[PDB]
């Protein structure tokens, strides 16, 4: 299968300025590519096929070029409402064999704003049910680089957390995380300080947020 | 309008079949070739199935060839396609896509201009459970400058979709409703933030209102300060 490599899978732009999306092919294609955008919950909507030719309704600041394995996308003057995920596709070889890239986001620059972290220990409801959860939320950041490290009684957690991250606000354009670490009823009453500590490029040092188990 | 229209997705259990369809209008069905492609939760696309115009090819990724079957019938106007062994990877939502026009059974490509808007299979041995909400109570572990912050967990349910609004829409400022992850139970989970000025605890209420429509739930979890 041809591989199609879309490098970097994240750009921060902002509206007006010239924006570019790089795509790659394991083996040369030719022209026989086409660049796709979506948003979230929404098909995927043709912009280019053929490598340079705009589809049916696609405004002018679209553009596609390249060749063979390497191929660009370029928005002349980014828009509001040009913030998507965009996907190159090759359909060289006739057995189709099609594949898609894995991906190129655009999202909107601010100023680096740091988390404001918050724990929250499980509920005596929860806790009569046999199952413990702690959630630590880190609200108000960007940009969306940002690392939570789980310790139980000082030690180091791994793959009894899950992470979940909102898209960009509609207003100030920073993200919110919630990490929840799920826990037995038993090796929870086995352990007393938890705390989750947050790294994040707004921050001189780490921020821990701790509390002993029965408070 | 050119108009392509899925469905047939749904819940299947772990090597179960479904079969799912697509119908056109607004356009000479019978001279296009078509495509699915899907796309799993989070992840890109995946082109699945080609199917010539004429039903004369038909081909398969390599990760759905044997298990999934395309067919289409050019009278009716629709396309098929067929997935057995259903696997939790699997679980996608499934487009079908317009391929090449072949008038006269010349083909050219243009394109996949016209999709469809998706039908979603989930595959899980999980069954129909409302949500056990729980709070998320403000705390001096949750109250930093002037700012609490409260919450909702809303865990263990299936299917999707859950629907959290706070007291009863009255408060939508600074509200962070999370997208739903899936437990290696097979059950999703979200909880919903909200950060509040401290010194409004002891005075304001602060109730989440979870909506399960697929089960029969409809919770109001009062949040106190803990």
């Amino acid at each position: 299968e041809i591989v199609m490599t879309q490098s970097p899978a994240t750009l921060s732009v902002s509206p007006g300025e010239r924006v570019t999306l790089s795509c790659r092919a394991s083996q040369s294609v030719r022209s026989r590519l086409a660049w796709f955008q979506q948003k979230p919950g929404q098909a995927p909507r043709l912009l280019i096929y053929d490598a340079s030719i705009r589809a049916t309704g696609i405004p002018a600041r679209f553009s596609g070029s390249g060749s063979g394995t390497e191929f660009t996308l370029i928005i002349s003057s980014l828009q509001s409402e040009d913030f998507a995920v965009y996907y190159c596709q090759q359909y060289d070889n006739w057995p189709p064999a099609y594949t898609f890239g894995q991906g190129t986001k655009l999202e909107i620059k601010r100023t680096v704003a740091a988390p404001s972290v918050f724990i929250f220990p499980p509920s005596d409801e929860q806790l009569k049910s046999g199952t413990a959860s702690v959630v630590c939320l880190l609200n108000n950041f960007y940009p969306r680089e940002a690392k939570v490290q789980w310790k139980v009684d000082n030690a180091l957690q791994s793959g009894n957390s899950q992470e979940s991250v909102t898209e960009q606000d509609s207003k100030d354009s920073t993200y919110s995380l919630s990490s929840t670490l799920t826990l037995s009823k038993a090796d929870y009453e086995k352990h007393k300080v938890y705390a989750c500590e947050v790294t994040h490029q707004g921050l001189s040092s780490p921020v821990t947020k701790s509390f002993n188990r029965g408070e | 309008e050119v108009q392509l229209v899925e469905s047939g997705g749904g819940l299947v259990k772990p090597g179960g079949s479904l079969r799912l369809s697509c119908v056109a209008s607004g356009f000479s069905f019978s001279i296009y070739s078509m495509n699915w492609v899907r796309q799993a939760p989070g992840k890109g696309l995946e082109w699945v199935s080609y199917i010539s115009s004429s039903s004369s090819y038909k081909y398969y990724a390599d990760s759905v060839k044997g298990r999934f079957s395309v067919s289409r019938d050019n009278a009716k106007n629709s396309l098929y396609l067929q997935l057995n062994g259903l696997r939790a990877e699997d679980t996608a939502v499934y487009y079908c896509a317009r391929d090449g026009y072949c008038p006269k059974g010349v083909c050219t490509y243009y394109g996949m201009d016209v999709w469809g808007q998706g039908t979603t299979v989930t595959v899980s041995a999980a069954s129909t459970k409302g949500p056990s909400v729980f709070p998320l109570a403000p705390s001096s572990k949750s109250t930093s400058g002037g700012t609490a912050a409260l919450g909702c967990l809303v865990k263990d349910y299936f299917p999707e979709p859950v629907t959290v609004s706070w007291n009863s829409g009255a408060l939508t400022s600074g509200v962070h409703t999370f997208p739903a992850v899936l437990q290696s139970s097979g059950l999703y989970s979200l909880s919903s933030v909200v950060t509040v000025p401290s010194s409004s605890l002891g005075t304001q209420t602060y109730i989440c209102n979870v909506n399960h429509k697929p089960s029969n739930t409809k919770v109001d979890k009062k949040v106190e300060p803990k």
